[PDB]
């Protein structure tokens, strides 16, 4: 046991998904997966999930031939039309923000609204990711999106953004 | 007409019992889950409902019904209890199709709120509509919460039927308020007949009270 | 005829002139065109009216607001001639902004049908409310058409407004009603004040009438 790490990476890097999305895990040739400590793919250096669905959520790890087992990755598969996405929850001051708000089966969505602690953030007549260059720590809160479906009025569940000092 | 997008998919409305209908054990009361904007190309509909979080199994779904926009709409029934309803259950549909995400749940009950008696005032025409050939015999009802109420009228004991009842006003404390106004024939009015306003709401005593009109 | 609805853009909603407005010549009738869901990046919002396809210019637009959802907000308010209102002319706004891939268009004008004049009646308390402390003094306005109508009460000089009103009834006859509630103070009644119930609509002479009620 005297070697290096190997490491989880996901595309896209959505660690929470909605169901019906595809996911692709990674690893950094004789590489096995392993999903809630149940082996999963023998062999196989990426794992594909094709339409995601509750039971697919929870912890992967993976090793290779020449590397000890992998840090886990806990991916989370949620159910309902709008899901709000971000590379990471806990940013420094000045790190880049990028938002994304997710619809089911990626249906157009207009008229979409970011919110920040009830308030409106930015509005977009259709559809497009919010990106924060610069963050202050005036962007610490809980966060939702929203928008239209059709005449159907939609809105993700809330997430919380820490801004560290 | 050309068949329209439903990005959405459905979309489900629940709707309470009528006020008379829960107050008369002699009727029958019923919550309406409706279904509309289903797709020719998604059509199956599933219905579960509840009672304070119980299923229940004795709801009755009416067949799709096509609409004139090119959607299906459909209907179920449930037939709820008087006293149930009245003591604050929840009725709870939920509504199942391919085209959403999830289920969509709705959930009703009566209204919360302190219920407060009905004061019930019957009002006769103004001197100056005894000009004219067709009289206004009023009915206020005031002072009463839950705005669920129900208003008929009598002529000596049997149901007149040209009257209407304004929807219910919010007034200054909260509670509600309406007018109930029947239109008779003077001669009716003038020859001493007796009329009744009929008022039904919870909050009276046998969810009933009459209170009568008539000239001297 | 089928529903062809609009996507993604702003969104127009163009409001008539208040009742009373109309009604009463030295007031001022105003329609209003409200442009709501603009966005930060084509902020510019334009304004043509007309009336019966006739294009005006003494509209004045506001500046843009933006609101709690971070939504612009405009405003277009054009000042409309009294006769010109009841006549029935057409007022149209049109709204121009670069995402809508062509402008919006919104039309409205007054009420149309056979006019009806109220019959406007007032009714003491109950008997058996003079056993409370406050006391309900009733209006009942009936037989009217269109439904755009104002009615207020008044009490010796001054507006009384402890007042409620029901929304106007549809009537078997295919008329309206509605009924209108002051609630006073059972001393004020038991000591002679005259209430006044006034009610403005466009079929009664001067576009006004008021009944008078006291003990
Ligand atoms: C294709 O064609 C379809 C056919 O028209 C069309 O379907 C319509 O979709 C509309 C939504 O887009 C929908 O609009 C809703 O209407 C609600 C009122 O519906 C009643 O009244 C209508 C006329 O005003 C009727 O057309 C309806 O059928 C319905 O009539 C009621 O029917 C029930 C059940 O049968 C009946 O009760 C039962 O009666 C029987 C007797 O037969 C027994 O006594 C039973 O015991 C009893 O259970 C009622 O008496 C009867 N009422 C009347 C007056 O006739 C309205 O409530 C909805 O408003 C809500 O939603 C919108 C969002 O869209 C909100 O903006 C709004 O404020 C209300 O919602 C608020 O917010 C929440 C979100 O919804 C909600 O939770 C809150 O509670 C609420 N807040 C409040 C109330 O304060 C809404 O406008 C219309 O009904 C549909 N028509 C139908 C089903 O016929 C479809 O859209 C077309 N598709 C296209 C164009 O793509
Ligand atoms: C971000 O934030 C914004 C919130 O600010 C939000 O903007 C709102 O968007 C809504 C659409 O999503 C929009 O909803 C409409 O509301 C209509 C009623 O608006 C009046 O009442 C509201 C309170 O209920 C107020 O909040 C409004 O401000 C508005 O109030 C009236 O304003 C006028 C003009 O200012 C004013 O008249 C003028 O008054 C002055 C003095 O002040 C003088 O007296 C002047 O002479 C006079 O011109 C009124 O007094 C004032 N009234 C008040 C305050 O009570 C509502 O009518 C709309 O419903 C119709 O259209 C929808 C489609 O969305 C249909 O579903 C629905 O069936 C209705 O259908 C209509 O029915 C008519 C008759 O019943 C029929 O004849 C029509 O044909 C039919 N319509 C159509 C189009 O076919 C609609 O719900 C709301 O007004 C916006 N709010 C504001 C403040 O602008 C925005 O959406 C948010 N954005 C995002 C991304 O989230
Ligand atoms: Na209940
Ligand atoms: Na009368
Ligand atoms: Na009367
Ligand atoms: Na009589
Ligand atoms: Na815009
Ligand atoms: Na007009
Ligand atoms: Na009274
Ligand atoms: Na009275
Ligand atoms: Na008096």
């Amino acid at each position: 046991t005297d070697l290096p790490k190997a490491v989880v990476f996901l595309e896209p890097q959505w660690y929470r998904v909605l169901e019906k999305d595809s996911v692709t895990l990674k690893c950094q040739q004789s590489t096995q997966w392993f999903h809630n400590e149940s082996l999963i793919s023998s062999q196989a250096s990426s794992y594909f999930i094709d339409a995601a669905t509750v039971d697919d959520s929870g912890e992967y790890r993976c090793q290779t031939q020449l590397s000890t087992l992998s840090d886990p990755v806990q991916l989370e598969v949620h159910i309902g039309w709008l899901l709000l996405q971000a590379p990471r929850w806990v940013f420094k001051e000045e790190d880049p923000i990028h938002l994304r708000c997710h619809s089911w089966k990626n249906t157009a969505l207009h008229k979409v609204t970011y919110l920040q602690n009830g308030k409106g953030r930015k509005y977009f007549h259709h559809n497009s990711d919010f990106y924060i260059p610069k963050a202050t720590l005036k962007d610490s809160g809980s966060y939702f999106c929203r928008g239209l479906v059709g005449s159907k009025n939609v809105s993700s569940e809330t997430v919380q953004i820490t801004i560290t000092q | 007409c050309p068949a329209p997008e439903l990005l959405g998919g459905p979309s489900v409305f629940l709707f309470p019992p009528k006020p008379k209908d829960t107050l008369m054990i002699s009727r029958t009361p019923e919550v309406t889950c409706v279904v509309v904007d289903v797709s020719h190309e998604d059509p199956e509909v599933k219905f579960n409902w509840y009672v304070d979080g119980v299923e229940v199994h004795n709801a009755k779904t009416k067949p799709r019904e096509e609409q004139y926009n090119s959607t299906y709409r459909v209907v179920s029934v449930l037939t709820v209890l008087h006293q149930d309803w009245l003591n604050g259950k929840e009725y709870k549909c939920k509504v199942s199709n391919k085209a959403l995400p999830a289920p969509i749940e709705k959930t009703i009950s009566k209204a919360k709120g302190q219920p407060r008696e009905p004061q019930v005032y019957t009002l006769p025409p103004s001197r100056d509509e005894l000009t004219k050939n067709q009289v206004s015999l009023t009915c206020l009802v005031k002072g009463f919460y839950p705005s669920d109420i129900a208003v008929e009228w009598e002529s000596n004991g049997q149901p007149e039927n040209n009257y209407k009842t304004t929807p219910p006003v919010l007034d200054s404390d909260g509670s509600f308020f309406l007018y109930s106004k029947l239109t008779v024939d003077k001669s009716r009015w003038q020859q001493g007949n007796v009329f009744s306003c009929s008022v039904m709401h919870e909050a009276l005593h046998n969810h009933y009270t009459q209170k009568s009109l008539s000239l001297s």
